[PDB]
């Protein structure tokens, strides 16, 4: 559920707030327990750390290992 | 009987390069005393003679054009691209992103006004089109590039004194315009 | 000593020991090729065009990026830069797709202008026929990617300078573009302030303000002043353009200041839509 | 059992090839005129904004950009619902002139001339302007100071005299001034001069061999044209269709054309065949062009332009004449016509004005764009969205009306002067000439 995301990533981001760094290990976090980053998940990773949109989507589409779509 | 040999065409142009040499006004009747023009598209020659210079304008869409521009080639020994749609491509590859199946049917089937319920796309008699427009250096070897759309008539003009003077010009950068 | 001097073109120049070469070039009056370079945004190194080399040094530096040291000789023009320089402009031409015949920007693009300084008159590469978006979603402003030199002189301004962190870059490699939020188009995005810092950052046609198209040329301008916006207390200085008696271009004077230049959406949008009430 | 082909069919602008199928007994069968280029301009303009199409589509021709020009800028303005200044409605009429005095100085001395004064027969390496200007330097050189006068109009207009740019969705960009106004004003008389010139030439070689060149591909078919409320009018007005007896057929408004006309497509021809829809094709189509024009149009405005008018409606019945070889001097009266428009303009005080700009808000989903390009009707037709990026483009140029013309003949040359095989050529420039009567922009037609 689109709904489940929401909380289940805002306590992968919990561990992270205000330590001036770490994105790359939490979109590898989510990628893990997900097996690819959805736009849901990405929006309120921007939300959550208060990074830009733009900075979220360059990093997650900068790596071959993640994936912005469901995998088969 | 010292009078050259230029010999000009077009492949997918506009016409718009030839009505910028026509534009010579003066400059083409003083021209016409130093130049005999044969296969042109000004004139009734229907085959290419053995000429001096070659003008080629336009691009290559169809399996007609390439065969023009093999025959010019070889019919010459300098030969003289005018326009981008020659030199760099130009506006026919704005068609490269499309295929040639979807333009043919969305431009002889899909638009307004015109009623062909059988689906008719006009495949006989007439060159087929290539899966994507180039550019004259892709099928000859070019010896004088012109870019513009259309180049002016200064540099049509100049090109042809330096050619027929004995040397092969490039155009200098304080006239070249892409347009 | 903070007063150093080098000799460029065989020109002596002086400057400070913190700057870099283009800067100390620019400084008295000598010119090298520049595409990704903008006064006011921290030297990025990307279009590889400021490329210069000193006497016994076989090596080539970028004269954006590296510092001036007193006692090098630089060389900007010879027959291996022009060389180099040509072929970089012809990679761009050639593996995007530049249609200069109806470009807005078709006489003010600075990639068309180094490539007739450089008197390209033939890319010499295959031509890569690729489809790039062009996003005209946002009624105000054109993104047309087929002329892209991947400069980041936007993502740049939208970050530094406006703070509305809007564009970024996608997918690395030769597939690398400029997109909006989670790539979303320019009108799906809610961190946009149409500023149009963007399009006055943008060097080629890419970013374009689209109702002033094939009007705001500043090539075939008739007159350049500079004055403020009236409309808010802020009072940012411009350089009106202006043409036939109509204002077609509205730029920020002031990439020096800490605006740096970045007019709102009224200072140019409205006082150009003004002189044709 | 066997073919002819004159391809490529020279001294006209584009691809053409004229097919002719002989049977066994060696008498002609069938004909055809094939167009064999095509670009796409109706395809590969989609996803562009409005504002971008008046520079994108003067590429189609370099013999009337400035039609095609105009017609964008139509097309743009009714998508932007802006109703334009007096200054730049003048200003488009001025530059339109300018063009058709171009197109149709072009289209006689430099394309059709030889097989006039030198007639079918002459030798092939004298039948050029070259010939021309060796053998008659005088008329050559008439011809090329006229049409230096239009395209030096285009380009004090538009900065340039091959795809200029002038008209802006909502407008015009530049006015004249003074000067370059009476410097242009002062070069009408030469060219009323050469236009008269050329009338009388045109109206003696019609007169010499004077009925033979009335059935030299003479077909009765419809005309259409653009008119004021009774005038001949070249940038705006009402489409007219006028039956081959004079009576007047669907007289509609521009925007309206769908409901009216068809394109119909053929196999070998990249070239459709637009018609009028209520009567079917091949029956519904017609002609477009300087005789249809002056066969529409019930008068003009211009004194030295009716004077010739008169002479002109009373040499076919009905205010019509359907004699194609006639199309040359219809052309020169146009011409003729343009000159003392010209005259008209450059003494109106807003053609120096300033306010030439209607600047607008508002994306309206489409919009038609139809004007008299030299060789007939031109329509454009964009339907974008609601963002002003170009959804569909529809195209039907001059010469595309013609084509039925202009096979029928054709034809009736192949099967009038073919008499077997072995033939000279004296017979295949006649088979050209009947092409070359209409004066074709092929690829205006394949956009
Ligand atoms: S470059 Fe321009 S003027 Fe020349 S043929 Fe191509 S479209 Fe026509
Ligand atoms: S951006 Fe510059 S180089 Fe590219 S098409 Fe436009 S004018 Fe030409
Ligand atoms: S308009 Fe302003 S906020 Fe929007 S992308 Fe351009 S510079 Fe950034
Ligand atoms: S849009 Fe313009 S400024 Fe941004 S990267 Fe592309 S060329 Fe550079
Ligand atoms: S440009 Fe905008 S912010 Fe700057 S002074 Fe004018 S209204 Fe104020
Ligand atoms: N003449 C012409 Fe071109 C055509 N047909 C236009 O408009
Ligand atoms: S301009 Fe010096 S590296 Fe880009
Ligand atoms: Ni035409």
């Amino acid at each position: 559920s689109t709904v489940d995301v929401v909380e289940k990533v805002k306590e992968i981001v919990a561990p992270w707030k205000g330590k001036q760094g770490g994105l790359i290990p939490i979109l590898q976090e989510v990628q893990r327990e997900l097996g690819y980053l959805p736009e849901e998940a990405l929006l309120t990773i921007s939300r959550e750390l208060k990074m830009p949109k733009a900075e979220v989507y360059g990093v997650a589409t900068f790596y071959a290992q993640f994936h912005l779509k469901p995998r088969g | 009987m010292a009078k050259a040999k230029v010999a000009t065409f077009w492949l997918e142009a506009c016409a718009g390069c030839h009505m910028s040499f026509l534009d010579l006004d003066e400059r083409l009747i003083d021209l016409f005393q130093n130049v005999e023009i044969l296969f042109s598209p000004i004139v009734d020659a229907k085959d290419i003679p053995n000429i001096d210079v070659g003008v080629l304008s336009g691009g290559l869409g169809n399996v007609e054009e390439v065969e023009l521009a093999k025959k010019m080639r070889e019919r010459c020994k300098y030969l003289v691209a005018w326009g981008d749609c020659a030199v760099f491509g130009g506006i026919n590859c704005m068609r490269n992103f499309i295929p040639k199946d979807v333009v043919l049917r969305e431009g002889y089937i899909e638009t307004a006004s015109t009623v062909n319920p059988q689906g008719i796309v006009p495949s006989e008699d007439i060159p087929e089109l290539l899966p994507r427009a180039l550019p004259i250096d892709y099928e000859v070897k070019v010896d004088v590039y012109v870019p513009g759309c259309p180049p002016d008539a200064d540099t049509i003009y100049y090109v042809f004194k330096e050619l027929l003077a004995g040397r092969v010009p490039k155009v200098p950068s304080e006239m070249m315009r892409y347009d | 000593m903070k007063e150093i001097t080098l000799t460029i073109d065989g020109k002596v120049c002086k400057g400070v020991q913190g700057d870099t070469i283009l800067d100390v070039a620019n400084k008295n009056d000598v010119y090298i090729p520049t595409l990704c370079y903008q006064k006011g945004l921290t030297p990025i190194g990307a279009c590889r065009m400021c490329v210069v080399q000193l006497e016994g040094n076989p090596k080539m530096l970028p004269s954006c990026t590296t510092p001036a040291q007193d006692g090098m000789v630089v060389v900007t023009k010879n027959e291996k830069l022009k060389d180099y320089r040509r072929q970089i402009l012809e990679l761009l031409f050639a593996g995007r797709n530049h249609f200069c015949m109806y470009c807005s920007q078709s006489g003010d693009c600075e990639l068309q202008r180094l490539a007739i300084e450089h008197e390209m008159d033939s890319v010499r590469f295959p031509y890569l026929y690729e489809d790039f978006e062009v996003d005209a979603t946002d009624p105000n402003l054109m993104m047309d990617h087929n002329r892209c030199v991947l400069c980041q002189r936007c993502i740049r301004t939208c970050s530094e300078i406006v703070g509305a962190h809007t564009l970024d870059l996608e997918r690395r490699g030769w597939q690398a573009k400029v997109i909006a939020d989670l790539g979303k188009r320019l009108r799906e995005s809610d961190t946009c302030v149409n500023c149009g810092a963007c399009a006055q950052s943008c060097p080629t046609g890419t970013i374009t303000i689209r109702e002033f198209a094939y009007r705001g040329r500043r090539s075939e301008c008739d007159a350049v002043v500079e004055s403020v916006c009236p409309l808010c207390a802020v009072g940012c200085k411009i350089k009106t353009y202006v043409r036939t008696g109509s204002i077609v271009r509205v730029e920020g004077t002031g990439v020096e200041e800490p605006d740096g230049g970045q007019l709102c959406h009224m200072g140019r949008w409205w006082l150009p839509e003004s002189t044709e009430r | 059992v066997f073919k002819l082909e004159i391809n490529p069919v020279t001294r006209i602008e584009g691809h053409g090839k004229i097919t002719v199928m002989l049977d066994e007994s060696g008498h002609v069968r069938e004909t055809r005129f094939h167009v064999t280029q095509y670009r796409g301009f109706e395809v590969f303009t989609h996803g562009r904004d409005f504002r971008e199409m008046p520079v994108i589509t003067p590429r189609i021709c370099g013999i009337c950009p400035v039609s095609h020009h105009l017609a964008s800028a139509k097309a743009c303005d009714e998508i932007l619902g802006v109703t334009i200044t007096p200054a730049a409605h003048k200003l488009r009429e001025l530059m339109h002139m300018g063009q058709i005095v171009q197109s149709h100085a072009l289209s006689f001395f430099h394309l059709s001339s030889p097989d006039i004064l030198w007639g079918f027969d002459a030798p092939v390496k004298i039948r050029n302007v070259a010939g021309l200007v060796d053998r008659y330097p005088e008329l050559a050189k008439k011809g090329i100071m006229l049409r230096k006068f239009g395209q030096e109009i285009i380009k004090t207009l538009g900065g340039k005299k091959i795809h200029p740019w002038h008209s802006i969705p909502g407008g015009v960009n530049r006015s004249l001034t003074p000067q370059e106004r009476d410097a242009i004003a002062a070069q009408l008389p030469e060219m009323k001069s050469i236009a008269m010139e050329a009338i009388k030439l045109i109206k003696d070689y019609l007169q010499e061999g004077g009925e033979e060149l009335k059935e030299f591909a003479t077909l009765d078919t419809a005309y259409m044209g653009l008119v004021r409320d009774g005038y001949l009018e070249l940038y705006d007005g009402e489409v007219r269709i006028k039956a081959p007896r004079g009576r007047i057929l669907d007289q509609f408004d521009p925007k309206d054309y769908l409901d009216h006309i068809g394109e119909h497509v053929e196999p070998w021809s990249y070239l459709k065949f637009p018609f009028y829809k209520a009567l079917g094709f091949p029956h519904g189509s017609y002609r477009v062009g300087p005789l249809a024009r002056l066969n529409a149009a019930d008068a003009v405005s211009t004194p030295e332009a009716s004077k010739e008018f008169a002479l002109y409606k009373e040499m076919g019945e009905d205010g019509i004449v359907p004699y194609t070889l006639y199309y040359h001097y219809a052309r020169l009266i146009e011409a003729l016509y343009g000159l003392e428009r010209i005259e008209q303009l450059l003494a109106d005080p807003d053609i120096t004005s300033s306010d030439l700009r209607v600047t607008s808000k508002e994306i309206n989903p489409e919009g038609i764009g139809v004007i008299e390009a030299p060789r007939g009707t031109l329509i454009h037709h964009y339907q974008v969205n609601e963002s002003g990026v170009i959804t569909k483009v529809n195209l039907i140029v001059a010469t595309g009306h013609n084509n039925f013309a202009m096979n029928k003949g054709v034809e009736m040359v192949a099967k009038k002067y073919i008499t077997g095989t072995n033939v000279p050529e004296g017979v295949f420039n006649r088979l050209e000439h009947v092409i070359r009567a209409y004066d074709p922009c092929l690829s205006c037609s394949t956009h």
